[PDB]
RNA sequence: UGCCUGGCGGCCGUAGCGCGGUGGUCCCACCUGACCCCAUGCCGAACUCAGAAGUGAAACGCCGUAGCGCCGAUGGUAGUGUGGGGUCUCCCCAUGCGAGAGUAGGGAACUGCCAGGCA
RNA sequence: CCUCCUAAAGAGUAACGGAGGAGCACGAAGGUUGGCUAAUCCUGGUCGGACAUCAGGAGGUUAGUGCAAUGGCAUAAGCCA
RNA sequence: ACCCGAUGCAAACUGCGAAUACCGGAGAAUGUUAUCACGGGAGACACACGGCGGGUGCUAACGUCCGUC
């Protein structure tokens, strides 16, 4: 249900991830099915705000990018050892 | 093969009636009789084991096989390659005659006969004995015996389960437990 | 103790002549394939002239060294 | 078991003769039938083959599997091979003892004209 | 050419383990007796000599079973070559190389030759 | 003299660096042909104590491979003839 | 004890596993052959410091030495 808005990725590599982390964002991925997986960016502020509830891994989240709404599900999250900053999130189209 | 015809006549038929089997060979059969005499205390001398082997040969129709220690251990003071046990490997026509003679005459003459131990099963249809006082057979005279040995017949049977093994034992007499 | 000579002397794609030692080993890390011998010291040598080749064969995934003639 | 035992017994000689890259002749036994075929070094191709199952060889055999049947199979394979031009191929017993029908087949093949 | 059965190679678990079903047309298997070809460090145990008398019980061919083994992404990270920076003990930056670990998905094989039976 | 690292995924590479063995032996413990393949647990029993030979299932080389150790061995390089 | 789920670690553990470096084959460009062999003549035969990956120490140490620049 949550409307998640992001920018389409255009650079592949650890440089983009480092730049996003510096700019207070982080990379993620949306896969699930035979269609080509899509790399996406997540804005730490809004994503953490919506994830503060316990429904993040329970209900079907909604990515609205470029005016297109797609349903996805969260499988696992990579959490920093001690820093309270999100690192990477995998999403399954379901 | 003296008892082969009698088995095919009665045992197959009654097992078929009991177990509603389909094919003839589904009934449990006899794979072999393991006439193994494990003295255990052969360390005293080789002559005791030699006499045991001679008695086994006289009872059977072929020379027995001598089995050595499987591995060397210190707790049981057994080395490696030491001849310890003796067994008889019978696979042919003499098995039927030997089994018939046993089930006929060797069963009743058992001291304090309180029933064969029916709770000894490997887990899939192998039935074992641990009895002593092997003088039951009259073929051996008292003038050629110096001690009392043990009979540990462990029948190798084609039975697929303990129920089938018990049914076969009941078929071959086995009065009670 | 002086260090012994181990490792592979001739690698894949290298042209070698007959009798050329390919790999020196204590046991059998690699097994002779085509036109390859095996000495008493588990040393592999080429019995002909050609290029070396490394592959995997057998149910246990064993490394094999062979010589392909040109 | 029996089949695994036979395969593990035969594989040694089979691979050892494969190292030489020499055309071979193999014989398979069964109390009911006997098979024989020539195998090229690749192993995916054959040169000649003869079996007791076919009527062309079973017509004059009282029983499919016997010493006479083995001799007939051996001479038939040796013939087919000499017309084909095998030129002295090797022989493999396929992990079978060389004291029965395998020996009969080998003797028949050797006496038919082959010099293996 | 359609199905079934056996042998010989590639491939070396997507080819595996467990469960169910099915198979006697041919072929394969169970096994009868064995002085005869054979031999047991004892055993017709292995191998070999005389079947359809019966069967597919055990073994084995085939189908399903995603319980399980196994293969396996995209993406992130670790790690590191060259240059630079710092609080140079260790870390960061532009650039290149970047996978096991976990998921998506795959997964009860396929391929070449010969032989016999049912079509 | 030999084995582990040390020793920075080719080879080599030092330190009052730390870990162990050997001065052999075999006329079989070699060659050839054939046959075979373990540790342990459980089930059973009178000596058997929980762990004596024996029957079977799992296991599939953790055994064995004469030397202390390393790497190999199912084709077994291990065992018998 | 056995023993399922593993946690904390291994220079003398690796069912996984890089980046580099070394090895061989093809190719453009470029370098005064910069490559190899033989012969004459040598010098040196106590190196210092710094960067990187390391050994050990007292998670002080120019400690106590290595491979590369």
């Amino acid at each position: 249900m949550f409307t998640i808005n992001a920018e389409v990725r255009k650079e592949q590599g650890k440089g983009a991830s480092r730049r996003l982390r510096a700019a207070n964002k982080f990379p993620a991925i949306i896969y699930g099915g035979k269609e080509a997986p899509l790399a996406i960016e997540l804005d730490h502020d809004k994503v953490m705000n919506m994830q503060a509830k316990a429904e993040f891994y329970s209900e079907v989240l909604t990515i609205v990018v470029d005016g297109k709404e797609i349903k996805v599900k969260a499988q696992d999250v990579q959490r920093h050892p001690y820093k309270p900053k999100l690192q990477h999130i995998d999403f399954v189209r379901a | 093969a003296k008892l082969h015809d009698y088995y095919k006549d009665e045992v197959v038929k009654k097992l078929m009636t009991e177990f509603n089997y389909n094919s003839v060979m589904q009934v449990p059969r006899v794979e072999k009789i393991t006439l193994n005499m494990g003295v255990g205390e052969a360390i005293a001398d080789k002559k005791l084991l030699d006499n045991a082997a001679a008695d086994l040969a006289a009872i059977s129709g072929q020379k027995p096989l001598i089995t050595k220690a499987r591995k060397s251990v210190a707790g049981f003071k057994i080395r490696q390659g030491y001849p310890i046990g003796c067994k008889v490997t019978l696979r042919g026509e003499r098995m039927w005659e030997f089994f018939e003679r046993l089930i006929t005459i060797a069963v009743p003459r058992i001291r304090d006969f309180r029933g064969l131990s029916a709770k000894s099963f490997d887990g899939r249809g192998n039935y074992s004995m641990g009895v002593r006082e092997q003088i039951i057979f009259p073929e051996i005279d008292y003038d050629k015996v110096d001690r009392v040995r043990g009979l540990d017949i462990t029948i190798t049977t084609t039975a697929k389960s303990d129920e089938e093994g018990r049914a076969l034992l009941a078929a071959f007499d086995f009065p009670f437990r | 103790s002086e260090a012994k000579r181990l490792g592979v002397k001739r690698f894949g794609g290298e042209s070698v002549l007959a009798g050329s030692i390919i790999v020196r080993q204590r046991g059998t890390k690699f097994h002779a394939g085509a036109n390859v011998g095996c000495g008493r010291d588990h040393t592999l040598f080429a019995k002909a002239d050609g290029k070396v080749k490394f592959e995997v064969k057998g149910p246990k995934n064993r490394k094999f060294i062979s010589i392909e003639a040109e | 078991d029996k089949k695994s035992a036979r395969i593990r017994r035969a594989t040694r000689a089979r691979r050892k003769l494969q190292e030489l890259g020499a055309t071979r002749l193999v014989v398979h036994r069964t109390p009911r039938h006997i098979y024989a075929q020539v195998i090229a070094p690749n192993g995916s191709e054959v040169l000649v083959a003869a079996s007791t199952v076919e009527k062309a060889i079973a017509e004059q055999l009282k029983y499919t599997g016997n010493k006479d049947a083995a001799a007939a199979v051996g001479k038939a394979v040796a013939e087919r091979a000499l017309e084909k031009g095998i030129k002295d191929v090797s022989f493999d017993r396929s992990g079978f003892q060389y004291h029965g029908r395998v020996q009969a087949l080998a003797d028949a093949a050797r006496e038919a004209g082959l010099q293996f």
